[PDB]
């Protein structure tokens, strides 16, 4: 088995969602398949809250 | 490209809607050379 | 399988059974005879009195041949429309329709065939093969003017771009072609067919069907063009592959085992076709040139001698202190040309106009310097001579001899070399029909001119002026000085080493782009040798140097070798006078060039991409200019 | 197969039918539609090899988190039954089942993925090449050994400080083990070690046997020799019939002459006023800008004739000459070219009425410096340039004569008694052709040349005074390639018969047996063998001997034709072979190099000592 | 497919990770071992004590290798008769009987191999492959003398005719071949074997059968012959393919994109192995050679200085007005060799014979012009020196200096270069252990001698005499006057560009065959540019020319390029000075070459056919001679 | 094809009935070269 030997570090659960900065590799794909997969995985339609613009 | 004459039954040389879009990927090739060495044919 | 097909004759069979096989002939297979072929092309006559019946052999076509001849058919299928117009070869040839499939023993000889038995072997008769190839050749002969004209049409304006994409209104392109097309071009006579052929060859040109109004790519060579195009961040794949192949072929061209052997190598295995050399005898020294002889200058009592030529006309000559000769023996066959242009040879009582200058060959036992009296010359012959002529020169009250070209071919085989106590000498001097008064002429010879030497046998080799039967290349490294090099014979071992190493220099250049003082795949072996050697026991004061300094030294040494290859044979050269370093470099070049995997330097990649962008911009600008004029209505 | 796939539009089909075929598209497989292309076998195999070229470095590619999944070209190909061909006629005649097809987009994406991986692996590749090259890892013949711990110590010692092996040693070890089967790593868990290389066929192709050179070297040398001879074009240079000039000519080279020192009879492209005229005269010539220059003509003046010369460029250098006289000083003076065109021949010129239309095409100023000799001054280097392009002149009238002169010019009239030098032709001239499709013979343009008559016709002086575009120089440069190929293909020593020298021997024997005028003579076979050997050796050592007059054997025509054909008929009939002497010398040299490598490895082991045995 | 085979680690046909695969060995396939070899060649020992039993790996053999080794064996089969005569290798190797066919995983690494399961792949061990290669190689080794003698027999008289057919009675051929063939040859010992081998190689030779009577073609290589044969209207196919491929290789080597770039390109990527150059420093003009310096002339106070070399020996020398030196800064590494042969340097007050000339290097912060009284000399040492010798000269009452090779290497890395203010100079002149009185010696220097410079690097490029880090190849076009080209350094960029463009010129000449004033596909790119440029608006008077004039001008441009390839550099060139024409031609060459479809030119084809017919006529005449002088019974 | 005298042989070198007809279509060839490059062999 190719694995590092180390035990997990326990953490408590974050009560709100966290930011995430993505980083790109050199892999590539066609745009159409990306739109198709986004259509499959999406949770729309939905009614959100608006907030105040001013 | 052909010149000094126009024929539109099938392909209009001088008509609208034709594309001239050279590219590195499309390139242009024919059959320049082959493998006709005496030892490989037999 | 390759070879011919065989058929059994005797029932017995073994891997060595005697006389068990016989050639299979068309008498066994009726489908091979020329009376049973299909004239889809129209070659075999239809009159029964014009189709012969003579039994014919059979051969086997290899899969290589099938693929390459089908490619040959494709070479004609591009121009189908113009062939249709000329009414030539209406039905396209199909090679597989001329092959007969049979199962038998296949091999070059009977012994090999006894162990081989394949099924569905395709066989042909020679005449069918000739007929097929003749049809292809006739189709190619029909298309010469058309092919030239189509190439002109493609090349007139930029149709290809190194990278990226361009665009132009096709109406403007058509108008420009109409304005610049040659009068006799078949492109004007048959426009549509030219358009169709262009669409086949190229993918940028696209035409719409006016009935349905659709436009799409119709090239038939996308696969190859994918390998020809440069992808992002990297040059085209075929270019890298081809450059590596060319470098490896350069390395193989000059065998590294011959140029770095530590043991004697025969002269013919080492030799290469040489090049001429030019010298001037008076300016040459006796100490450095080992092929010259001079009478000591203390003589001061010149003597006059007579010599006959091959026809029987006597001549007169004068020898004195300082007269120089070339020692012929111990040198391969050679060719000498003497050129006396730009010289005066004018004295108080001697006018060069109308005087005769010629070569003489002496054959005598007595050494040259001991020569005092006439009878000591032995045997002499005036091989060749030329008359002189002087013209006025740039200097005031001076004259110069015109251009002369006197030739001599020294061939030892035409002489007899059995008697060892025999000396052969060559002289070039003035000759007369009467006596030459020594008071009149004070020059020792005419050897103050240009002398061209050209070898006449590429199978012999000299070192420092003497012929050697075998040479050791590793010992030539670092053993020559410029004084001893410029005075070498044309067929020296030094020049052979230089010319055989120039190929290695070019090969190293092709695959490197490093700058001043940078380590490379080819500069490390010298560094390793230096690092090992500095730790070895010796006699002087030992020096320790770190890693970086040694890498710099090796880089500089390799660069100096590339810039001037002859430095590997120069005395006291910085790093390339140690024969270990030379052998290490020569051996490591092959390993460096064999482990490359379709790659190039980072500098070459970035420079290639930048240049491709620049020409892409230039082409787009030119097409903008072309569209500004010749506008689309 | 190749080209594109097609689909029948109708039920009615035949070998030659109007219509009946349309091209296949992406709709026809089970919106954007793209065309299909049939993929050959060559592409599949070569692209698979390219993929495995990346796959050598999987451990590194997995440490760096790139290229998780392999390309696998054989997924992208779609198999279908259809008419295949480049045109509709070929498709009508053919029909195949299970041909593979692909669209251009997918092919471009595939090649881009491979190129991206190759761009990311570049520094790693160079680093492994450095590591392999640092110490000798290959030997021409045999087998040498060295302890591994000492080798790793040396590598740790001398590798660069930014080398990527020092960050990934285990991955570099596995990569080297894959490339080279000599470097083997023991498996610790089981205590077993063996070869783990993936390249064992090319290794056998490149390996010498006990007594014979490698196959690859022999095949490569033979192919190179055939390529050289094929480029030499034996048929053209062996022709006994006229061949056009554009076919025969090959790119020319410059030539250097001295005009004053040449003789008139050999060189036919020069004209000189007779020396018996005994009086000078002076003329005034206007250049292109209206400037007036006065120059003087006298006896002995030489001019180059421009009539039968191809478009040619003259560059003249006066450096080293003195041209200093009692009443003239070269410093501050001017020298230039003049082009005359007149209906009166040069030798008849006596007055200014004969000079025709003249023009000073180019001119320079002369600067003088002290020389080596005492109280002597010489001129600095000049490059006077002229381009004779005939088509810019009026060549329609035949009576016109053209001449070129180079001499002193001045704005004031030159006193005849001050300067008695005819011209400045006593200087180094470089001529270079401007047309690579026109050839001259002996100093005159020829429409076509006969290659079988140039051989054995030039004396040395005539060959000297040739112009750069002479047919003899084309012949020399086209025979030099044959000479080089023969030398590559041969190792015969002095007086050893070879398959490349015997055609001359057969020709000599036949010629000897014939009847002709003269005193008849007879020779054995041994004498003819020696004669042929000397002739071939002289040819190889000097390719310019076929054209030289009164050559021993190569001046003849039949000998040359026989040799030219023999080259091909000998090269074409080899079977992967080599000379005996070449083979034995290669073996001995390879063994010596092996011994040197083993000694160096012993030195490497002596320093950087390995740990002593533990117990 | 290639690589190695892989097997499961024992799992129940459920391989879902690359960790469950291990590389196959010969224990997993026992038929690939060394003891299971059929040993038909007798190579493996039969003694059980000598055959090893150990585990070897397996590799996959690809179809390319199979076919090439299969043809390698048929190379041996061309000589089965002589091989039988020496009892060598009685059974053919038959490569296909060494492979083992296995259904396994195929790949180089486990991750790739896991997703690729193949059926019926052929594998082998390294040992058996080596044994097979050795068997073929030994069989080849045993035939060297026989093959050489066979080739001599074939080439003694012409057995091939370029076109058509010739004939001769075979008895005459046999008589001639007996008369002329060497005694050492094995043909005389084994005639019938040679006859059968020649009948196999050549289809012309046919042997009648005494028992039956049938005589028939028996060659085994007819397909290759048809590939080489010429049709009666076109040249052979293979020759056309070879020529076009060679032209494409030259274009690829020339790097058409590097020499057409519009953006800076680094020096190491642009450079090529250089060549030495010769000069006369005294004869150069200082405003043209930017790399020389000279003390102001008309100065009337000569001064003397002293200087010591690296052995501490003191030397005296003098500087006067007119003395010249060379800047040794910003010129890259370079090697100098100076030769004074042929010059006098003779006065009444000083004779050169016995004197010494040396190279002296100066370091100072003061420009060389502002030097006097020896206070401004700065740090200086003697590098090298040599002693002269005098000999008689062609001119009466004069003498000349014998040859020298005074050498010096300049490597910029060693010198400190700490202060940019510092200046370096080099000079060559007389030196002597006694002070040279100014009256006796008046010559400023000894720079009146031939000077050869050779670069010592391959990644350094200068312009006009100063080194640069990058160049723009499109900015060198039409920017050199001829005077600036004979005074540049050997590492100049102009020479690199000229040498690179020479390959394009060679390729165009190889591919194209056009007479004077004839359009070609390689000359229209200039024509399109000329048309578009003459339409545009700049400044000055416009001139409009038709298509005929433009075609003629373009053709003349291409010819002037091919004949002399340095016109692109030359300033004020007629048409080739413009950068657009150069870029268009360089880019269009690739497209012109890549789109040929197995073709040639008309003039070439017609001349080639006429030449070949003349050759057959001469061959037939020679064969008539042979049949007439060796009568058949 | 050098001289050899024998009583009775299957093919007679010096006998009468043979054919020497050199042609361009028949030609002479052997196995002079093969494709054995390291990259292609694998």
């Amino acid at each position: 088995l190719g694995m590092r030997i180390s035990a997990l570090q326990s953490l408590s659960d974050t009560p709100s969602p966290v930011q995430w900065l993505p980083q790109y590799t050199i892999d590539q794909a066609a745009m159409d398949e990306g739109d198709l997969m986004v259509s499959r995985l999406t949770q729309l339609p939905l009614r959100p809250d608006y907030g105040n613009i001013w | 490209m052909g010149n000094a004459s126009s024929i539109v039954q099938t392909i209009n040389v001088t008509g609208d809607g034709n594309v001239f879009k050279p590219s590195a990927e499309t390139s242009s090739t024919a059959v320049p050379s082959l493998s006709l060495s005496p030892g490989m044919l037999n | 399988p390759g070879g011919v097909p065989w058929i059994a004759v005797g029932d017995e069979t073994s891997v060595t059974s005697p006389g068990a096989l016989r050639r299979m002939t068309s008498k066994d297979i009726p489908e091979t005879a020329i009376i049973n072929t299909d004239n889809s092309s129209g070659a075999v006559p239809s009159e029964s009195a014009l189709v012969p019946y003579i039994d014919e052999p059979l051969v086997v076509v290899t899969e290589h041949a099938i693929t390459n001849f089908t490619k040959a058919e494709m070479a004609l299928e591009f121009n189908r429309e113009f062939l249709d117009k000329m009414r030539v070869l209406s039905v396209s040839p199909k090679y597989s329709d001329l092959l007969t499939y049979v199962d038998c023993y296949v091999g070059v000889s009977a012994r090999q065939a006894l162990n081989n038995f394949q099924k569905q072997v395709p066989v042909i008769t020679p005449t069918r093969q000739t007929m097929y190839v003749d049809s292809i050749q006739a189709a190619l002969k029909a298309l010469e003017k058309w092919e030239i004209d189509l190439r002109v049409a493609q090349t007139l304006l930029p149709t290809n771009v190194p990278i990226g994409e361009v665009s132009c209104p096709m109406q403007s392109v058509v108008k420009l072609l109409d304005d610049q097309l040659p009068d006799d071009s078949l492109i004007r006579r048959y426009p549509k067919e030219a358009a169709v052929a262009l669409a086949k060859r190229n993918g940028g040109i696209q035409w719409m069907d006016v009935s349905e109004g659709t436009v799409m790519n119709e090239a038939v060579n996308a696969v190859a063009a994918s390998a020809l195009a440069p992808s992002a961040s990297a040059p085209p794949l075929e270019e890298k592959s081809k450059l590596t192949e060319q470098a490896m072929d350069l390395v193989t061209a000059a065998e590294p085992e011959i140029i770095a052997s530590l043991a004697p190598v025969p002269a013919p295995v080492f030799a290469i076709p040489p090049k001429p050399a030019d010298y001037n005898v008076r300016t040459l020294r006796i100490d450095e040139a080992t092929w010259l002889r001079m009478i000591p200058k203390s003589m001061n009592t010149p003597f006059q001698i007579q010599v006959t030529d091959n026809t029987g006309t006597n001549w007169h000559l004068n020898l004195r202190g300082g007269t120089r000769v070339v020692n012929l023996d111990q040198i391969a066959p050679m060719r000498f040309v003497l050129d006396l242009g730009g010289k005066s040879y004018k004295e108080t009582s001697w006018d060069p106009n109308g005087k005769k200058v010629g070569f003489i060959v002496f054959q005598s036992k007595i050494p040259f310097e001991l020569w005092t009296a006439a009878s000591q010359i032995g045997q002499a012959t005036v091989v060749n001579y030329v008359q002189l002529y002087a013209e006025d020169s740039s200097f005031t009250a001076q004259s110069i001899i015109a251009t002369t070209s006197l030739a001599y071919n020294y061939e030892p085989e035409q002489l007899n070399k059995t008697d060892p106590e025999m000396n052969y000498y060559l002289l070039a001097t003035f000759i007369d029909s009467a006596a030459i008064t020594p008071t009149n002429m004070t020059q020792p010879d005419v050897w103050d001119a240009l002398l061209t030497m050209s070898p006449l046998s590429a199978g012999e080799v000299t070192v420092k002026g003497a012929v050697v039967s075998e040479v050791v290349p590793a010992d030539l490294i670092g053993s020559y000085t410029p004084e001893s090099l410029n005075a070498s014979l044309p067929n020296d071992a030094a020049r052979c080493m230089i010319d055989r190493a120039s190929k290695i220099a070019e090969a190293i250049k092709i695959d490197d782009d490093a700058g001043p003082d940078e380590y490379s795949p080819n500069s490390v072996p010298i560094q390793g040798q230096l690092a090992i050697s500095q730790l070895e026991t010796g006699y002087g004061v030992r020096i320790f140097n770190p890693k970086g300094i040694l890498s710099k030294i090796a880089s500089r040494a390799m660069q100096a070798f590339i810039g001037d290859p002859s430095t590997i044979i120069t005395q006291a050269a910085p790093v390339l006078s140690d024969k270990n370093n030379w052998i290490a470099l020569a051996q490591g070049v092959k390993t460096s060039l064999r482990t490359k995997s379709l790659s190039a330097g980072v500098k070459t990649a970035v420079s290639k991409l930048s240049s491709s962008e620049s020409i892409q911009n230039w082409t787009q600008g030119f097409l903008d200019k072309v569209s500004a004029h010749f506008p689309a209505p």
